[PDB]
């Protein structure tokens, strides 16, 4: 039957009066790409809890009494798993994460000023903003990648 | 002076200032809780005011800037390089090795540079690049 | 120039309905505050302050005395030319 | 000798000392408190660094390999430029000799010029040509800078709307394909490495043409001066006995089918350094003379604004029409070069200490309190606002009905969990508060009976029966 | 492949030891004496540090380092060697000797206040 | 300042002023220049949570999961003690906490704090799977289930099989529970029919249970070629997933038989 | 506060030394000693050193930052020369 | 199938094990009726001609048939 592809699916949704928010497969969230979230779900449990809750009783949250079932031990073990993931980041197995609002709000205020005037998403872009001061614009804005050309030595012609 | 630039306890009045500056910067980067504040409009404007105030400061040049109006191979090389090459991109990068741009700030501006084991106030991690020579 | 009396009637109808002492069913386009709505005289002063917040112009103290019902309240605002 | 690599443990140490005096000097420049002593200490340090650089020029000519590579590249570029100028002069002399054989005075002048070039060990014609080209480029830049300053009231604003690097290399490729009509990337990068010191004009010319919306190739005279300057400047047994250089055999041939991407990267690098020199010199013109554009006279601004209005009227009309003595000067040149390089050192030290003081003052400026908000009128939505947003409220309810358009509502503020909707009733102030006054009357009646009976509340200090200490805020009107 | 790279490196040291110049032979004897005592190379330290800085830089700096060092015949270094070099703790007495040789009595007072802060953190 | 915000829309300028007025919020006395106290904020939170129904509590927990839960998973307890000291805004408690070396040294680093963005993105990606891909799958399965079965949707979107069936069950039960309607209990019996027969058992209190790996003690089909050919010929003559519209369920010609089979007697 | 990869036990035997184990974990706790996990069987754990030979830097130590802390008795010469730097697995001690 | 019987009948070539596996898995992966009835014919032709029948082939036959059950169910629902 027709409808396996996305063009027939979008045409059938147009005939039903529904404009699809996901036209093609690049606008698909793809939960198999997640790396930290299944690692959290495997050992401790569901970090969301209220992702699947019908009437308010199917939620997975730690108890309020404390002890080994409380919030502190669960948040500590989640922080240990995030520490394992961050150690994987530091050794080069994982890519470097982008700048978060929690990370920016704890930083040195001059670094926050450089981030907000540069528009850098990753700290590698901030390192390119600092280590190449001739690359930026007049308003402190960061220039894209295609506008930089490094010097190629003649010793590659051996 | 020139003799105050070598090692061996010479130039005590400025060496103790530089060693106290790097420690006091390390103590406020780690142990000062009041500096971990998100910036607001009072910080965003007055830092731009303080950005332009330092840019308005001009350095006082010395008397070097004042001017008026079979050769050897070493003497002809200096005259030919001054006329044919007005801008040299190779020599301005050799200045970056001598000046060592952002010497005291790239110790804390790098990504993942300082380990967690040396994040105490007694730890000596700002003294790793000290080479006596 | 002047706002017509059709919209400012509906403007003063909604602000008198949201008073907590009154009911929404008792209020008519021709009604009195103390007699019909059952209001104390202290909040009749609070009635004209709600007109001073709905219509941002400041009504003087002598003109606030001349209004005592809703038909005079809709008449006084429509004659004031500085209203937006 | 200080800049030699054996004394680097001294060198940066000295730099920190220089840094430290600048660490007060800008400080004692920015409050204005006795900057003469810091200037004297900086002058003494500059004299010591000048002696160090006077030794270190020869010390780095003898030891440092990057200076030797730069000197070899400069000598090769000067030899290539002198060979091109000598080929052009030989072609001109051959044309003059074929036109007229009686050229004895011209031959004597050419021999005197060749003897002067051999005595100076450089081509004076190419040096004067490069000087004249740089002077005409600087004059064109100053003319376009004052024209952009007076006409539109702006300066140089480098943003993302400008000509990027790919458009620049494609414009240069199509330009030199209009010049020679048959080319490859190798000949293009060979020509750009042969020139390698001529100030390019076309990117700034395109930016000023995009800024002024008028053609600039025929109307100004400085562009035509640059154009005419660019016009006038543009056996077997013996080879067997000739020794073969082993260093040349370790490099591949330039006409090789494996070196195309290296030539493309070299073309991108040469175009990048050309565009960076253009941005450098235009920013130098915008920091040198465009500061006087804000302090310019009103007549020169108003007459140029009238000229811009006349140009806009002309553009509208065009749219309607469309519809013992050498050594002293050589020592002076050596001292000039040494003081120039020590000022180039001190300027970079000044920029480094300026940005480090900026970073430390931005560390310092974090703990200051924020600004005070100005008092606005009280938050009130009128009945006209309610009746004006009624159709939008009903359409937002219809969009909240279906799930596909639930997030497409135009008015969606949010608290912790709830989404704010369009209000259907005016939010008032004077009508509210009728229950709290009655509760306060009952409470002050029971509190008056308490004060006549001598009763205390629950213990406001954090006792055992109340762990959180809950205290009512002691008000001065509620004192008794 | 690392042994082939070390043969290609030590060919230069063998050429300098058999060149006949005084400075070349003395630097080659310095390299031989540093290798025989077990002292590691500073070239390896620079290689590990520039590999970590190539790892932690952005794409402009990564392209600059990759274009500068494409012709320089660098050894193929794994990430685990850079992580092994980086995760080592620094020696306290070597830092003390460097801070008392580079700086004099100011270095001794700085180390005394550092030991004072150490004994305060011990409390 | 002119150079930072040269030209942007009105939504951007009100977002910027909303952001700057959000971050400049402090808790002191009302007459001392500060807008409110901490206890007034706690009273606002208490009487705001009292004014919520179960849908509002569900949206509150969803806002906790999307935004506050990654920040709590990354931050240390000394960091939330510092945040509590920032809430109370007392100079006494701040001066008391600034004396501690373990409070100052054990503060979190921003490169470790940058994992909160990826964790927040993953949680919001799961909520985008639920709330944004959900109604589209519900419409495609509810209009023509014989044209778009759950295995076709799971293959063309690539999420999972059980996740798509859970999304359909959760969306129908969410539409029933939010409209004060008794939910159709036959829908987990229809989407998880094999799972209802296999997994759902009556469980007693004080004893533990197991799971049968196989139903019968049999000989394997790899032991002979004829048993292998019989298994392959039976699997070709079989479905992979059977639903309510297939040919074995074509005897349900009446909706009364439809509600009789899938309702209250499916286990019989 | 256990780590499920390293802090578990292989055997069934209850030696009842968990109180002394948490006492020694609190004794080894410092300013950052509470951030890592607690191993109740750390007294019986033998972690082989994987680096007997390599580059010996002068400015750096031979110890690492993230290293498992030893016991009161565990010395690096317990594993012999032919097995030194060979075992990729952590061992647990059981007394007969 | 045309090139298969042209290889067998005309050029008199003995097909290898891999090109027998291809004709097995093509009829198995196709959801039309009688695909496994021809895949078992190719299995019989492998058996009676001395071609090796590996256990990995049998496990892949079961796995590919269980995977192509989706295509079989779609081609049955389209009717």
């Amino acid at each position: 039957p027709k409808g396996e592809t996305f063009e027939e699916k979008n045409e059938a949704l147009r005939m039903m009066g529904i404009t699809s928010s996901f036209q093609t497969k690049d606008l698909v969230p793809q939960p198999d790409r997640q790396k930290l979230l299944p690692l959290i779900r495997r050992e401790e449990g569901e970090i969301a809890g209220s992702l699947w809750a019908m009437d308010g009783g199917e939620l997975s949250y730690p108890k309020d009494g404390g002890g080994p079932q409380g919030w502190g031990v669960r948040l500590w073990r989640e922080r240990q798993l995030v520490k394992r993931e961050y150690q994987k980041v530091l050794d080069g197995y994982r890519p470097v994460p982008q700048l978060s609002t929690l990370g920016n709000s704890v930083r040195t205020a001059g670094d926050q000023l450089d981030i907000e005037r540069s528009g850098a998403q990753t700290p590698g872009e901030l390192s390119d903003y600092r280590n190449f001061p001739d690359n930026r614009f007049d308003g402190g804005q960061l220039k894209p990648e295609s506008e930089a050309a490094p010097a190629v030595p003649f010793s590659a012609e051996l | 002076c020139f003799s105050s630039w070598n090692d061996g306890s010479e130039g005590y009045e400025w060496k103790s200032r530089a060693l106290s500056e790097k420690r006091s910067l390390a103590l406020e980067f780690l142990g000062n809780v009041n500096k971990r504040v998100s910036i607001h409009d009072a910080i965003r404007l007055k830092a731009d005011i303080n950005k332009k105030a330092i840019s308005n400061v001009s350095c006082p040049s010395f008397f070097s800037g004042i001017e008026g109006a079979h050769l050897s191979p070493s003497d002809a090389s200096l005259l030919k390089e001054e006329f044919l090459c007005d801008y040299d991109p190779s020599d301005t990068k050799r200045m970056a090795k001598w000046v060592n741009l952002r010497s005291e700030t790239s110790d804390y501006q790098s990504y993942g540079a300082i380990p967690e084991g040396e994040r105490s106030l007694w730890s000596a991690w700002y003294l790793r690049n000290i080479k006596a020579g | 120039y002047l706002l017509n009396k059709d919209d400012v009637l509906t403007r003063v109808l909604e602000v008198v309905k949201n008073f907590e002492k009154v009911d929404a069913s008792k209020v008519t386009p021709q009604s009195h505050f103390v007699n019909d709505l059952g209001l104390n005289s202290l909040d009749v002063v609070e009635v004209v302050f709600a007109i001073e917040q709905e219509f941002i112009l400041d009504i003087p103290d002598h003109d606030a005395e001349k209004i005592q019902s809703i038909t005079d309240a809709v008449e006084y605002i429509s004659q004031n030319p500085m209203a937006k | 000798s200080l800049f030699d690599p054996e004394n680097v443990h001294r060198l940066e140490n000295a730099m920190t000392h220089v840094k430290q005096v600048f660490a007060d000097y800008v400080h004692k420049k920015r409050e204005g408190v006795s900057t003469e002593a810091e200037r004297r200490m900086l002058a003494n340090l500059t004299a010591e660094l000048n002696l160090e650089t006077q030794k270190h020029l020869a010390n780095m000519f003898k030891y440092a390999e990057m200076r030797l590579r730069q000197v070899k590249l400069e000598e090769r570029h000067h030899q290539l430029a002198e060979i091109e100028r000598l080929r052009r002069m030989a072609q001109q002399r051959g044309g003059v000799k074929g036109r007229k054989g009686g050229s004895r005075k011209m031959s004597r002048m050419e021999r005197l010029k060749r003897v002067i070039n051999r005595a100076v060990g450089l081509d004076i014609a190419v040096a004067e040509t490069v000087l004249t080209e740089m002077q005409a480029q600087e004059e064109f830049l100053q003319f376009c800078e004052v024209f952009a300053r007076l006409t539109l009231g702006s300066g140089f604003k480098h943003t993302g709307k400008d000509e990027n690097l790919s458009a620049y290399i494609e414009s240069l490729r199509k330009l030199y394909s209009m010049d020679a009509a048959t080319l490859s990337t190798l000949d293009v990068v060979q020509y750009y490495s042969s020139k390698e010191g001529a100030h390019p004009v076309d990117w700034a010319k395109r930016w000023y043409e995009r800024a002024l919306l008028l053609p600039l190739q025929s109307t100004p005279e400085y562009q035509k001066l640059l154009q005419i300057q660019q016009r006038d400047e543009s056996v077997a047994r013996i080879k067997t006995q000739k020794v073969v250089n082993l260093v040349e055999k370790m490099f591949m041939d330039p006409k090789d089918k494996r070196l195309e991407s290296l030539h493309e990267k070299r073309l991108r690098y040469l175009a990048h350094m050309q565009m960076e020199r253009q941005i450098r010199c235009v920013r130098e013109n915008a920091k040198l003379f465009d500061g006087v554009e804000n302090m310019p006279e009103a007549a020169q601004c108003r007459e140029l604004y009238e000229k811009i209005m006349e140009k806009k009227t002309a553009q509208c009309n065009m749219t309607s029409p469309p519809e013992r003595s050498i050594a002293e000067e050589l020592r002076a040149l050596h001292q000039q070069r040494k003081e120039k390089m020590t000022m180039r050192i001190l300027g970079i030290i000044e920029n480094d200490v300026k940005t480090e003081m900026e970073w430390l003052q931005n560390m310092e400026e974090a703990e200051r309190p924020p600004l005070l908000p100005i008092p606005e009128n009280m938050s009130y939505v009128s009945a006209a606002d309610v009746q004006a947003w009624r159709e939008l409220r009903e359409d937002d309810e219809r969009k909240a009905a279906n799930p596909f358009e639930r997030r497409r509502r135009t008015f969606q503020p949010e608290l912790l969990g709830q989404a704010w909707s369009v209000p259907n009733k005016p939010l008032l102030f004077w009508g509210t508060g009728v229950s709290a006054v009655q509760q306060a009357l009952r409470h002050v009646a029971e509190d008056a009976e308490r004060k006549r009976q001598g009763l205390l509340l629950a213990p406001p200090y954090p006792c055992a029966e109340n762990p959180w200490g809950w205290r009512l805020a002691k008000d001065i009107l509620d004192d008794n | 492949e690392r042994l082939a790279w070390l043969r290609d490196v030590w060919a230069q040291i063998d050429a300098d030891y058999r060149s006949g110049d005084s400075a070349r032979q003395e630097t080659a004897a310095q390299e031989i004496s540093a290798a025989l005592r077990g002292e590691p190379n500073d070239y390896m330290r620079w290689v590990y540090e520039t590999k970590r800085e190539l790892r932690f830089a952005g794409p402009v700096g990564r392209r600059a380092i990759q274009e500068e060092l494409q012709a320089a015949e660098l050894p193929e270094v794994l990430d685990e060697e850079v992580n092994r070099y980086h995760d080592l703790k620094l020696n306290m007495m070597e830092i003390e000797r460097e801070v008392k040789a580079k700086y004099g009595v100011a270095g001794q007072q700085h180390w005394a206040e550092l030991q004072a802060a150490k004994d305060e953190e011990y409390i | 300042a002119s150079g930072k915000d040269n030209t942007m829309s009105d939504d951007d300028v009100i977002r910027n002023i909303i952001k700057e007025r959000w971050k400049t919020l402090e808790f002191g006395d009302r007459n001392a220049g500060y807008p409110c106290t901490f206890g007034d904020y706690i009273q606002f939170l208490n009487e705001w949570f009292k004014s919520l129904d179960e849908e509002g509590m569900q949206r509150l927990r969803e806002h906790f999961d999307r935004r506050i839960r990654p920040l709590l998973a990354v931050m240390s307890p000394v960091d939330i003690l510092w945040l509590e000291a920032l809430t109370q805004n007392s100079p006494h408690n701040k001066e008391q906490l600034q004396r501690k070396i373990a409070f100052q040294t054990s503060l979190g680093t921003p490169e470790f704090f940058d994992m909160s963005k990826r964790l927040r993105y993953e949680i919001n990606e799961d909520y985008k799977v639920r709330d944004e891909l959900g109604p589209e799958l519900f419409a495609l399965w509810s209009k023509a289930p014989e044209r778009w079965p759950p295995e076709r949707l799971s293959k063309m979107y690539g999420l999972d099989f059980t996740l798509v069936r859970k999304i359909l069950v959760w969306h129908h039960f969410k539409a029933c529970y939010d409209a004060c309607v008794e939910p159709d209990w036959s829908l987990p019996k229809r989407l998880f029919a094999l799972e209802w027969i296999r997994d759902v058992r009556a469980r007693k209190h004080g004893l533990f249970y197991g799971k049968m790996r196989f139903a019968e003690q049999k000989i394997t089909f790899y032991s002979d070629r004829f048993l292998f050919r019989d298994l392959v010929n039976r699997r070709e003559a079989s479905y992979a997933n059977v639903w309510e519209m297939d040919d074995p369920y074509r005897f349900l010609q009446t909706e009364q038989d439809y509600e009789d089979y899938w309702g209250d007697n499916y286990d019989v | 506060f256990v780590d499920l990869e390293t802090g578990t036990s292989l055997y069934f035997r209850d030696t009842r030394d968990s109180a002394e184990a948490i006492a020694h974990a609190a004794d080894s706790k410092g300013i950052k000693g509470m951030d890592n996990a607690i191993d109740l069987y750390n007294e019986y754990r033998i972690v082989p050193d994987l680096y007997p030979e390599g580059f010996q830097w002068k400015h750096k130590l031979n110890t690492e930052y993230n290293q498992w802390r030893s016991n009161t008795w565990l010395t690096p010469d317990l594993i012999p020369k032919e097995h030194r730097g060979r075992f990729l697995c952590n061992f647990q001690l059981n007394i007969v | 199938e045309k090139l298969f019987q042209e290889m067998i009948l005309k050029k008199d070539l003995s097909p290898s094990r891999r090109t027998y596996h291809c004709m097995i898995f093509m009829h198995l992966s196709s959801g039309e009726e009688g695909g496994t009835a021809r895949a078992l014919r190719y299995l019989e032709a492998m058996e009676r001609a001395g071609i090796q029948v590996r256990p990995s082939l049998l496990k892949k036959i079961v796995r590919v048939n269980n995977a192509a059950g989706y295509k079989r169910d779609m081609k049955r629902r389209a009717r």
